[PDB]
């Protein structure tokens, strides 16, 4: 997004424009963090496309 | 838990359990045979058509 407004009440005006989209599904990056290099080679993930 | 147990085999930590592994293998193996000789009396019928 571009920065709108005052930065004074960024972050406040931002969650309540997201409270519901982060909370459908879970987040990909952080997921494969928690991998074993075995575990992500294997089908399990279904993100090796 | 049958949903907890789910997250601790991913992130590789050990549960206070123990397993034993069972399968099933098949193998082709040649054999040989020994008959002393009258081992067996054969009667044969007429055939039909």
């Amino acid at each position: 997004a571009a920065p709108a407004g005052p930065a004074a009440d960024m972050q406040q005006l931002f969650l309540n424009a997201w409270g519901q989209r982060l909370a459908h599904g879970r987040v990909r990056w952080v997921a494969e963090g928690q991998m074993t290099p075995e575990q992500f080679m294997q089908p399990d993930n279904a993100n090796l496309a | 838990s049958p949903v907890a147990l789910h997250h601790q085999l991913k992130t590789g930590l050990h549960p206070g359990f123990g397993f034993t592994v069972v399968r099933q293998d098949r193998f082709v193996t040649e054999n040989v045979l020994f008959s002393e000789r009258a081992s067996e009396a054969y009667f044969l019928g007429q055939l039909q058509v």
